[PDB]
C-alpha cells in the first residue's frame, strides 16, 4: 500500500532558498533508504543523493556534492532536498523514491529503485517583464521570416500583413533560454515571383510589455 | 566509475517487435545488474526490468532484457508492440557506490509513415548585426517521429556554446517541429567560412549551410 507523496509545485527566484519534501507512507520509512533523482526540461534522470533514515547517513553522487542538502525527519516519515542559494540552471523536475528493489538471491541486500514520488516541478527565473526585439529573415517557392528575439513572458503574437496572410504561415513554439527569456521564429512560404510585387510585413504583438512592432521582410 | 549510452530515439509499427539497447562505457557490463525504467509524459517512471531480465509483477510478458557480453550492453525488448507502450525508457545500474542512469531512448508506435525533417537555414540579418548581436535561425518541421538530433558547426568544428534548441512539438499536421539557436558576436560570425545545422533524425542527417559572404 506503499506511497511516496512530494510537496507541491514551486515558483522561486535565484538567490532564493528552497526546501522541498517527500513523504512516505504504508511502510517503515526508517528501514529503507530514499533517493533524490532529478530531470531537467526535456533531458535524462540524473541521481543526486541518498539518505538512510533511520540515522541520516547520506551520501552524495559527485555531480552533486556541496551542490545541494539532503536530510530526512524520521518522526514524520518525511525526506527533504534543499538550495540554500537557487540557480536558474536548478529549473527541473525532483523526484524521491525508494531503495526498495531486491533481488531474490540476497535477503540483506537493496540495490534499485522501486516507488516513485509524483515529483516536484521547480521553477526558478530572475527575469521581469520585457518586450521582444523583431528581426526580419530575408528570402519555386520561398521561404521569410521574422525573428522575435529575448521576451518575457509567453504568450507573443504574430501575423502577417495584418493577419491578411495565413497560408503558409509557421510560428515555431519558442525555445526557452538559459537567460530566462523566450525566443520564437514565424515564417510564411510564399511564391517567388511575388517576392518582387508583394509587400511582406510581421505583425508582433506582446501584451505584457506593450510592445507592437511591424516589420517588412524584404528580399 | 561509468555511462550508459542508448539512442536517442527508436520506433517500430504496432504489432511488430523493437529493441533498445543500453552500452557500458567502461568495466563489464556483467559486473552489475541492469533495471529499466518507462516513463510516460507527465507521469513518474516505473521499473519494467529489473536484475537484467527480471518483471516486475503486472509488467506483460511481451516486455524483456537480456546482456551482450561481446558488445559490453544491455538491451530492452519489446515484442507485440501497443500504442501505449509509447514513453522515454532509461536503463539503470550500479558503480557499487553510484546509480548511473542511462541518456534516455524515446520510444515511436508509429502512426503514420516516416518523415524526413525540412530545415530552413536563417544567417544574422543586417539589422541584427548593426545591433551588435548575430542569430543563426534554424527551424525544422515536418519530422515523423517526433525525434531529433541538433549539431552546429562552425567550419568543421562542433558548436554547442550559444546554442539554444526546443523540443519537438506537435504541428497542426500531426507531423512534429523543432528550432535551434545559435548566438554568435558579429566578429565570430564574420571571422569563419561558414556555419551549418545538423538534424539527425531515426538515422540520417539533413543539413544546411549558411556563409558570411552570402
Amino acid at each position: 500500500e506503499v506511497q511516496l507523496v512530494q510537496s507541491g509545485a514551486e515558483v522561486k527566484k535565484p538567490g532564493e532558498s528552497l526546501k522541498i519534501s517527500c513523504k512516505g507512507s504504508g511502510y517503515s520509512f526508517t528501514s529503507y533508504w530514499i533517493g533524490w533523482v532529478r530531470q531537467m526540461p526535456g533531458k535524462g534522470l540524473e541521481w543526486m543523493g541518498i539518505i538512510y533514515p533511520g540515522d541520516s547517513d547520506t551520501r552524495y553522487s559527485p555531480s552533486f556534492q556541496g551542490q545541494v542538502t539532503i536530510s530526512a525527519d524520521k518522526s514524520i516519515s518525511t525526506a527533504y532536498l534543499q538550495w540554500s542559494s537557487l540557480k536558474a540552471s536548478d529549473t527541473a523536475m525532483y523526484y524521491c523514491a525508494r531503495l526498495g528493489g531486491r533481488y531474490y538471491y540476497d535477503s540483506s541486500g537493496y540495490y534499485y529503485f522501486d516507488y516513485w514520488g509524483q515529483g516536484t516541478l521547480v521553477t526558478v527565473s530572475s527575469a521581469s517583464t520585457k518586450g521582444p526585439s523583431v528581426f526580419p529573415l530575408a528570402p519555386g517557392t520561398a521561404a521569410l521570416g521574422c525573428l522575435v528575439k529575448d521576451y518575457f513572458p509567453e504568450p507573443v503574437t504574430v501575423s502577417w500583413n495584418s493577419g491578411a496572410l495565413t497560408s503558409g504561415v509557421h510560428t515555431f513554439p519558442a525555445v526557452l533560454q538559459s537567460s530566462g527569456l523566450y525566443s520564437l521564429s514565424s515564417v510564411v512560404t510564399v511564391p517567388s515571383s511575388s517576392l518582387g510585387t508583394q509587400t511582406y510585413i510581421c505583425n508582433v504583438n506582446h501584451k505584457p510589455s506593450n510592445t507592437k512592432v511591424d516589420k517588412r521582410v524584404e528580399p | 566509475n561509468f555511462m550508459l549510452t542508448q539512442p536517442h530515439s527508436v520506433s517500430e509499427s504496432p504489432g511488430k517487435t523493437v529493441t533498445i539497447s543500453c552500452t557500458r562505457s567502461s568495466g563489464s557490463i556483467a559486473s552489475n545488474y541492469v533495471q529499466w525504467y518507462q516513463q510516460r509524459p507527465g507521469s513518474s517512471p516505473t521499473t519494467v526490468i529489473y536484475e537484467d531480465n527480471q518483471r516486475p509483477s503486472g509488467v506483460p510478458d511481451r516486455f524483456s532484457g537480456s546482456i551482450d557480453s561481446s558488445s559490453n550492453s544491455a538491451s530492452l525488448t519489446i515484442s507485440g508492440l501497443k500504442t501505449e507502450d509509447e514513453a522515454d525508457y532509461y536503463c539503470q545500474s550500479y558503480d557499487s557506490s553510484s546509480w548511473v542512469f542511462g541518456g534516455g531512448t524515446k520510444l515511436t508506435v508509429l502512426g503514420q509513415p516516416k518523415a524526413a525533417p525540412s530545415v530552413t537555414l536563417f544567417p544574422p540579418s543586417s539589422e541584427e548585426l548593426q545591433a551588435n548581436k548575430a542569430t543563426l535561425v534554424c527551424l525544422i518541421s515536418d519530422f515523423y517521429p517526433g525525434a531529433v538530433t541538433v549539431a552546429w558547426k562552425a567550419d568543421s568544428s562542433p558548436v554547442k556554446a550559444g546554442v539554444e534548441t526546443t523540443t519537438p512539438s506537435k504541428q497542426s499536421n500531426n507531423k512534429y517541429a523543432a528550432s535551434s539557436y545559435l548566438s554568435l558576436t558579429p566578429e565570430q560570425w564574420k571571422s569563419h567560412r561558414s556555419y551549418s545545422c545538423q538534424v539527425t533524425h531515426e538515422g540520417s542527417t539533413v543539413e544546411k549551410t549558411v556563409a558570411p559572404t552570402e
